RNA sequence: GUCAAGUAAUGAAGCGCACAUGGUGGAUGCCUUGGCAGUCAGAGGCGAUGAAAGACGUGACAGCCUGCGAUAAGCUUCGGGGAGGCGGCAAUAUCCUGUGAUCCGGAGAUUUCUGAAUGGGGAAACCCACUUACCAUAAGGUAGGUAUCUUG
RNA sequence: UGAAAUAGAACCUGAAACCGUGUGCGUACAAGCAGUAGGAGCCUCAAUUUAUUGGGGUGACUGCGUACCUUUUGUAUAAU
RNA sequence: CCACUGUCGUUGAAAAGCCAGGGGAUGACUUGUGGAUAGGGGUGAAAGGCUAAUCAAACUCGGUGAUAGCUGGUUCUCCC
RNA sequence: GGCUCAAACUAGGAGCCGAAGCUGCGGAUUUGAAACUUGUUUUCAAGUGGUAGGGGAGCGUUGUGUAAGCCUGUGAAGGUGUGUCGUAAGGCAUGCUGGAGGUAUCACAAGAGCGAAUGCUGACGUGAGUAACGAUAAUGCGAGUGAAAAGCUCGCACGCCGGAAGAUCAAGGGUUCCAGUCCAACGUUAAUCGGGGCUGGGUGAGUCGACCCCUAAGGCGAGGCCGAAAGGCGUAGUCG
């Protein structure tokens, strides 16, 4: 009962070469290089799934700092004033408001400054 | 003496980019009205209205 | 509309014939024939020969006016390689690739 | 419209990724004329009446393979069979065939040379012989015999 | 002619490496395992009462990021 | 016939050569043909030299899939 | 980078940033505890980094039964894309190519899964259109032929060997010898040319050599001697 590996090997290798589409050079053409690039790509995706939350929190904090300083206050005091006012708005929503609605963020800064 | 890592196809093509075929200039003799290379006599042998043979 | 001539099996490397092909690609048949007949490369005889075959095809089998024809597209492909042995010093042998090429020319308005 | 400042877009000698369409190459799938391991039976030898293995020839047709052996893809005889056939690459031509061909089975005849080779020798397919009988008259042909050992 | 001729004799199918041609986007002030997480622009299909979404192609710019195996106390290792 | 020096060559024209020089060149000389010595054996004006580009024990086949506490490799997935 | 009543140091105070830690939301899973109770359902508690290694649960491929079944020229296998499903191996469907086979479900057996072993076979890359085209004795021109002439034929001129690079043999090879015809492969380039392909022809002996007669070295060798067998030696003789 002999088994030939041709068909299964072909399909196994096509899966990897399909996941390796768009890569440079040997990485998208030959299996020995493509398979490493796909595994390394998965590793990068796994790590950046952690890192993306930090990056976006970073961006929200930067935008909130910019808005607070336009309204006459720093980020470390504006967040403290939020926490003393018992305002639960997250940094994502705060950055959205700062970026797309200046007057509402001004009102928020007024509440924070009244609480400070 | 030898490569440490095989040259890529793009790198190989970049060297080839400069190589180009030469295209000869073309003029027509008034007397015979035939295509011929610039400053070179015609197939028939009529050059600047003169008989070589 | 595209009339084709094929010159499978030229005794010359495709890499050499491609330099000739690049200069006649897209030109009118008159200019291409002039370039090929005043070219100093061996690939030029094969390319002119295939272009003439294509022009004859377009004029005889399809009744086209060769005055308005053009080299619509041309490319050279690698043919079958003849494998030969080259003796070297100290009793060592090397393989020799005597490469061939296939020339495809399509002419049309 | 001029000047000054600032700031876009556009480039492709070549290259990259994707797709479309090709060349090369011969994987894969399917297939087999070929192998492998066994069961149940048969048989277990061939050769001086020249073996096994060969060399050279043999056809209408040049080569190889197959068969054959100067009677040379063959001959005679005895059975089967009834319409095609002169083996294959591989066809062509001349032809054969119901007066039974081709083909199959049994028997017989022919069976060059080397090879145990056995008349002597030898670098296998070669050289040289002796002798009996007959034929020929010329410088030969036909049919035989001529190794060694053992036992009588 | 053949059902079929990219079944045309190197002839069933015809993968990959490798090498061409064509179309779309990017690329000549910018430094490194070449990806990944974002992301403008552009091109292309579909909708949608009409530049707004969905699918696909490319990827300006920003962050992070020194291959695989083996053997080792320990490898991007300039150890195999 | 030999091979003392140097350059070149060293993926060579050549798996030991070419060029310029060099030694013997009537002798313990050189060479043609045939034969004899066979592996723990041969031959050796002796270098462990030569014995078919292989010699501190030739080559071929067999024991044989020698043995290797050594090196290398050891192929699909998920859960504890 | 830059910083001097600091962006340094000392002693305090308040904010904020800051990890895959904790919390929030959704999902999977191991064990254990409760009950419709072999996943039949819902919950709760503690867990779920991992090399060597141990334990558990499966995927796919070849073949056998299921199967004289089912699918299949209204298109099997294979190849190439897309969509979709599962924690994964992977499954399903379908466009194109393909042209004759495949196999559901459950069991059963393995030549059952490759990226590495300076692994084996074949094909194809980089170096790269780079080195090199094999004695530096040498070629120039005019005609001929031809698709094409630096190389072929003829002609003129030039150069090299000439104790050979001339001629006759032995050994070895075996048709390479001559003529016609051809340029796909071979000739390190072109080729009309060739020791290349194809088709024909050519080798004439009493005196040349071989065979033949004779023998050297060395073999073999009725009888004979020796030796577990195989065989070794050796006389007459016979070859050489």
């Amino acid at each position: 009962a002999r088994v030939k590996r041709g068909v299964q090997a072909n399909r196994r290798h096509k899966k990897i070469l399909k996941r390796a589409k768009g890569y440079y050079g040997a990485r998208s053409r030959v299996y020995r290089v493509a398979v490493q690039a796909v595994t390394k790509a998965g590793q990068y995706a796994y790590r950046d799934r952690r890192n993306k939350k930090r990056t976006f929190r970073r961006l929200w904090i930067a935008r909130i700092n910019a808005g607070a300083r336009l309204n006459g206050l720093s980020y470390s005091r504006f967040i403290n004033g939020m926490k003393k006012a018992n305002i639960t708005i997250d940094r994502r929503v705060l950055a959205d408001i700062a970026m797309h609605d200046a007057a509402t963020f001004g009102a928020l800064v007024e509440k924070a400054k009244a609480e400070l | 003496a030898v490569q440490k890592s095989r040259k890529s196809r793009s790198r190989r093509d970049m060297r080839r980019s400069h190589h180009h075929m030469t295209v000869a200039e073309l003029s027509v003799d008034a007397t015979t009205g035939e295509k011929h290379r610039r400053h070179h006599m015609t197939k028939d042998g009529f050059y600047r209205g003169r008989q070589l043979f | 509309m595209e009339v084709t001539a094929k010159l499978r099996g030229a005794a010359i490397s495709a890499q050499k014939v491609r330099l000739v092909a690049d200069e006649v690609r897209g030109k009118s048949i008159e200019r291409a024939l002039d370039i090929l007949t005043y070219s100093n490369k061996k690939g030029a005889v094969f390319v002119k020969k295939c272009l003439n075959s294509a022009i004859a095809n377009a004029e005889h089998n399809h009744g086209l006016d060769i005055d308005g024809l053009k080299v619509a597209t041309i490319y050279v492909d690698e043919g079958i390689t003849l494998k030969r042995i080259l003796p070297r010093a100290k009793g060592r042998a090397d393989r020799i690739s005597k490469r061939t090429c296939h020339i495809t020319i399509k002419v049309g308005e």
